[PDB]
């Protein structure tokens, strides 16, 4: 009712044909495709809540879904790095 | 070899004016000294650098490990605990205190409390069970009683690979 | 001497907090740095970006023998003890409300665990 | 004073302040030897300290012309030995201007019942920076400048403010 | 309504203003004999704090900052001055003085604690100063030229919760605090002035209903209120209310309040909002309530 | 309109009572807040106890912003005590510590009021405290070590006690000197009481060595803290921030007993 709510609802089978795709030796391509799902949804839900007339309650779960995509996106990000030096070292 | 630490040391000392300068890169000298086993040469840049920055635990701590090196016991200890009093961070140098004071004299209630501030740093670790077991063999009858409770206390931490079932 | 006039330049209250952070964010001063770090994120930022600055610091005056230099970087700065553990305390000592508020929201705690 | 106390320095620096602070500024110069003791041994923030007191005790006990003369000549003594020292150290500690030195020998104050009724002495100090002998000198002078024109003004000015001098 | 205490403030020369401090301890009153002046007015006593001399010409408005900023008054002149005068260890002395207007500058008033310390002023030229503290003594200035044609009169800031203006925030981020204040002057209009996000001052809208020069303007404090109001009065004699009753229409109403047989001088709100104080060029002041009916009537006649 | 009522005859906990009945909490936090920042007192009253337990007590009002108004006001009235107090009230030990470490830490050591400045520092000392306390192991963990140092051997020149004891006590002041050297001394005050500190310690340690380098037992006499070896003290007070005569008189003492290291070496 929120148009986000109703947006975000394909990633649950988004990450899965991702999974699908990949194995343990394509683990960190899995992650930046994860980036790159979360980052697409967080640009749709910016090209919405960009377009929504200030003070319109409706829209508060749609920023409350980018800023949570937002932080998903770059915890993704976060995880590529880290988690890839300390199996190089 | 000493002769090319020497040739360095020469031309970097060369390449100095000011006596505190020359002070100032006894900490790197005393390491080159080492490095061709050179220990009095070491300890000797390494006081001429400590005695022109009196605060630096780094070279409190590798004056300690070059008496370490020359069997010096509480020298190791006191330039060790030196660099405990200018970094309380250095856990590790806690327990290397209790490693050369247990190692020295079993009687020593520094060595006992220097042991009570490893394990109240590291707990559930079997090197100080066996500082803690060195001691209380030693406190007899008495010591016996408090080496049953540590033995059920710290096995319901860690059950032991063998020693401390058989024990 | 450049890190130490660019520190001087962000403790006289004359200079814009700005400024003051700039040279401070390229030259160890943390503690003129968190005046300008008002998220969650730049309060993160201002310890980790002098936590590397610190032991860069600390690795090259270690190992790259200077002479004739008279004056020194600050003991707050060069005496620093650092850990990961401990920058995800000192964001919890701080008096920014908003980071004390942020630091228990879901992914900004796992942030930090996937930092540790 | 060359070289007497080895081991000592502490002793001969508390007898003469104790004698000092005991007798008669007109009579015996004991702040002046022990500037002069202070000066020889470099210890100028003492030896100031030493004058500024003196040029204090002069106003307030001894109103004579010579007493004003010294007051502004013991704290010109005094300024000078700051104007020697860096800013980071360039002041003076006194307690405050009404708080009690109870003088060497006194019997100590009492109630009724006999009991010795120490008060608990709330050390308030008078902090004084190079500015603030800069300003109890130019009022010395002008204590001095007033005498050096009405000679009755003697047996008021040696302990005015400011504003009364106004 | 009952008096309290009556106050000589020893002014030689007509008073122009009268202000207390946020919680009703001291007065600040200020002249045509170029001072200001400062009383303790606890429990019905009086006592001069100071007299405030620093102005050159004739003082036409003062105003206390809030508390959280500690002991600081600002007043405005004929001279083209705005002083800051600040109380430390318990003596007045000057903290800043701002000569950056062409003529004389009518009115001065603070922002909103919330916004941070900040200073309005507005001037006979025409323009309006806006004065930011930065710290250890510093001001910021900001000068909106021409922000009245032939003069400006008067500034009053909107109070830092705009009402409805929360609504969308999720729990736990700041308050967005849109700094915005009104002024009134000599071409008929109110003007409403907003800070855009490059820090510039800009006109967000006109309110258009006086038919003669604006003399004054004052926005209601939002406590309780779900509205933003302002009142406003005239050269002709009027006093509008004006409404706004959707902070996101941005769209105001004009309510004719009152038509008087001379000039209106000044406007004043009840700290609770719910009482206007409206200064009469017979030398009178009248006091009046909105009722339950929306309807403004008068409870001093 | 009801609360100003309430507000104008002195019932302002009971224009909070209307106020609180505002549906939106963005304007009911913000009327508390403003009411509660006019009418909190610095004199905590029999009637301000009244309003704020009714407040607190029937009302659930958060004492927070009772201290955030009282804070409020003790920047207006310039009492510096009962701001940092009432900002403490709000939140954080800070305020109290950077307080005593400008304002009464210098003047207590130099009266040697001890027991007094140990009064509040063994209140900041405790590790739910301390780890929140900025600058603490630097400034008032450095006054409080130099006073328990005190005490300790206040209690061994009454008591039968220990090898393990004394240890600890060299420790102690050991872990001491190099501290002394890192106080943030602000005023004219705080260098004097920083240095008589160290004139102290430099003197603790010699009565702690000369109980650790008693005499053989063929002599019934008292411990010697001249006896005691260079060795020992040097390396310590080469760090102790003293004036240049404190500084001379501590070399003409280790002059003594270097003379006594080389006499008891040629025989």
């Amino acid at each position: 009712d929120d148009p986000g709510e109703a947006a975000s609802m394909s990633m649950f089978s988004d990450f899965l044909q991702s999974f699908l795709k990949h194995s343990s030796s394509t683990v960190f391509d899995l992650v930046e495709e994860y980036e790159n799902i979360c980052g697409s949804q967080v640009n749709i839900l910016s090209k919405i809540v960009s377009r929504a007339t200030p003070g319109l309650q409706k829209f508060s779960k749609t920023a409350s879904m980018l800023w949570l995509l937002q932080q998903e996106m770059v915890t993704w990000r976060l995880l590529a790095s880290l988690y890839r030096d300390r199996i190089q070292s | 070899s000493k002769a090319d630490v020497e040739r360095y040391i020469a031309s970097v000392q060369g390449s100095t004016p000011s006596p505190r300068q020359k002070s100032m890169k006894g900490f790197y000298f005393a390491k080159l000294y080492y490095e061709a086993k050179e220990y009095d040469l070491a300890k000797k840049y390494i006081c001429t650098y400590i005695n022109v920055q009196e605060r630096d635990p780094k070279a409190h701590r590798f004056l300690g490990l070059l008496y370490e090196l020359e069997e010096n016991t509480d020298k190791a200890v006191e330039c060790y605990r030196r660099s405990v009093e200018l970094n309380p961070t250095q856990k590790d140098l806690v327990l290397k205190i209790a490693e050369l004071l247990c190692k020295n004299d079993v009687t020593d209630g520094r060595a006992k409390y220097w042991l009570e501030r490893a394990a109240k740093l590291f707990p559930g670790s079997p090197a100080i069970y066996k500082l803690k077991e060195q001691l209380l063999d030693c406190e007899g009858e008495d010591g016996w009683n408090k080496l049953f409770d540590l033995i059920q206390s710290e096995l319901y931490v860690r059950p032991d690979d063998v020693h401390v079932n058989i024990r | 001497i450049w890190k130490i006039s660019c520190w001087r330049m962000a403790e006289d209250e004359l200079f814009n907090r700005y400024e003051r952070a700039i040279y401070a964010a390229l030259s160890g001063n943390l503690k003129q740095l968190l005046p300008v770090c008002d998220t969650w994120e730049d309060t993160v930022w201002a310890y980790f970006r002098v936590m590397v600055d610190s032991l860069v610091e600390q690795e090259i005056q270690t190992s790259v023998a200077t002479l004739d230099e008279t004056e020194e970087l600050p003991r707050e700065y060069l005496g620093a003890n650092w850990t990961l553990e401990k920058v995800f305390e000192e964001l919890q000592a701080t008096d920014k409300k908003r980071v004390l508020e942020e630091n228990q929201e879901h992914y900004h705690i796992v942030q930090k665990f996937l930092i540790l | 004073v060359e070289f007497p106390y080895v081991n000592l320095h502490n002793e001969v620096v508390g007898i003469i302040e104790s004698r000092a602070r005991a007798v008669d500024l007109m009579t015996h110069n004991y702040y002046e030897l022990l500037y002069a003791f202070h000066i020889y041994r470099h210890n100028y923030r003492k030896a100031g300290t030493v004058m500024f007191e003196y040029g204090m005790r002069l106003g307030r006990e001894v109103r004579t012309l010579r007493g004003l003369e010294k007051q502004g000549n013991c704290y010109l003594a005094a300024l000078n030995c700051l104007r020697l020292i860096r800013p980071e150290y360039a002041w003076i500690v006194q307690p405050v201007s009404g708080a009690v030195y109870d003088r060497p020998g006194a019997s100590p104050k009492r109630n009724h019942d006999g009991e010795c009724t120490a008060a608990p002495t709330n050390r308030q100090i008078e902090i004084l920076e190079l500015e603030d002998l800069e300003k109890e000198c130019s009022l010395a002078r002008i204590r001095l400048t007033l005498a050096q024109h009405d000679p009755s003004a003697v047996a008021v000015a040696g302990s005015s403010s400011a504003e009364e001098m106004v | 309504v009952s008096v309290i205490n009556t106050v000589d403030t020893s002014h030689e020369d007509m008073i122009h203003d009268a202000q207390m401090d946020y919680y009703g301890t001291r007065l600040a009153t200020c002249s045509s004999d170029r001072s200001v002046k400062i009383f303790d007015v606890r429990n019905g006593g009086q006592i001069l704090i100071a007299d405030l001399r620093g102005h050159e010409g004739p003082v036409w408005q003062v105003a206390w900052a809030h508390p959280m900023y500690g002991n600081i008054l600002a007043s405005c002149s004929y001279d083209r001055k705005v002083i800051i005068w600040r109380e430390e260890n318990g003596t007045w002395e000057k903290s800043h003085e701002h000569a950056g207007h062409d003529s004389s500058v009518n009115s001065v008033c603070w922002a909103p604690h919330d916004y941070g310390l900040i200073l309005a002023c507005g001037s006979s030229d025409g323009a309006i100063s806006l004065l930011t503290y930065t710290g250890e003594g510093q001001w910021e200035v900001k000068k909106i030229n021409n922000a009245h044609t032939i003069g400006c009169n008067a500034v009053s800031w909107a109070p830092a919760v705009v009402p409805g203006s929360l609504i969308d925030h999720p729990s736990g981020q700041k308050p967005n605090y849109i700094k915005r204040f009104a002024s009134g002057g000599c071409d008929n209009l109110i003007k409403l002035w907003k800070e855009e996000e490059d820090g510039q001052w800009k006109e967000e809208q006109k309110l258009e209903a006086h038919s003669d020069w604006v003399r004054d303007v004052a926005w209601a404090p939002s406590i309780g209120l779900p509205t933003s109001t302002i009142a406003s009065c005239s050269q002709d004699g009027r006093v509008f209310i004006w409404t706004c009753d959707d902070a996101s229409s941005n769209t105001w109403s004009p309510k004719l309040l009152h038509k008087f047989n001379d000039v209106v001088w000044h406007v004043s709100w009840s700290i609770t909002a719910n009482i206007l104080a409206v200064s009469g060029g017979d030398n009178k002041v009248t006091l009046w309530k909105e009722s339950v009916d929306g309807q403004w009537v008068c409870i001093s006649d | 309109s009801y609360a100003g009522q309430l507000e104008s005859e002195g019932l302002w906990e009971w224009a909070i009572f209307v106020l609180l009945h505002i549906d939106n909490s963005g304007i009911r936090e913000k009327a508390v807040r403003e009411l509660l920042t006019r009418h909190c007192q610095l004199l905590e009253t029999p009637e301000s106890w009244a309003k704020e337990t009714f407040l607190t007590q029937k009302l659930r009002v958060p004492a927070k912003w009772i201290h955030e108004a009282k804070a409020v006001r003790a920047h207006m009235e310039s009492d510096k005590h009962l701001e940092a107090l009432c900002l403490f009230k709000a939140e954080h030990w800070n305020r109290c510590h950077k307080l005593i470490i400008r304002h009464l830490a210098s003047d207590a050591i130099i009266n040697e009021n001890y027991d007094y400045l140990k009064g509040f520092l063994e209140d900041l000392a405790p590790p739910e405290r301390s780890s929140l306390i900025q600058d603490w192991e630097t400034s008032g963990l450095v006054y409080l070590d130099y006073i328990r140092v005190i005490e300790m051997l206040r209690h061994i020149q009454q008591v039968d006690c220990s090898g393990n004891d004394l240890e600890q006590l060299h420790i102690k002041v050991t872990s001491l000197c190099s501290r002394i050297e890192q106080i943030q001394c602000y005023s004219a005050k705080d260098r004097l009481a920083q240095s008589d500190m160290a004139k102290r310690v430099a003197n603790l340690l010699r009565v702690v060595l000369s109980l650790h380098h008693p005499p053989d037992r063929t002599s019934d006499s008292t411990p010697d803290p001249q006896r005691v070896p260079l060795r020992l003290l040097a390396p310590h007070i080469g760090r102790l921030p003293m004036p240049e005569d404190y500084a001379m008189d501590e070399l003409r003492s280790l002059t003594q007993s270097y003379l006594r290291e080389l006499a008891v070496g040629s025989l």
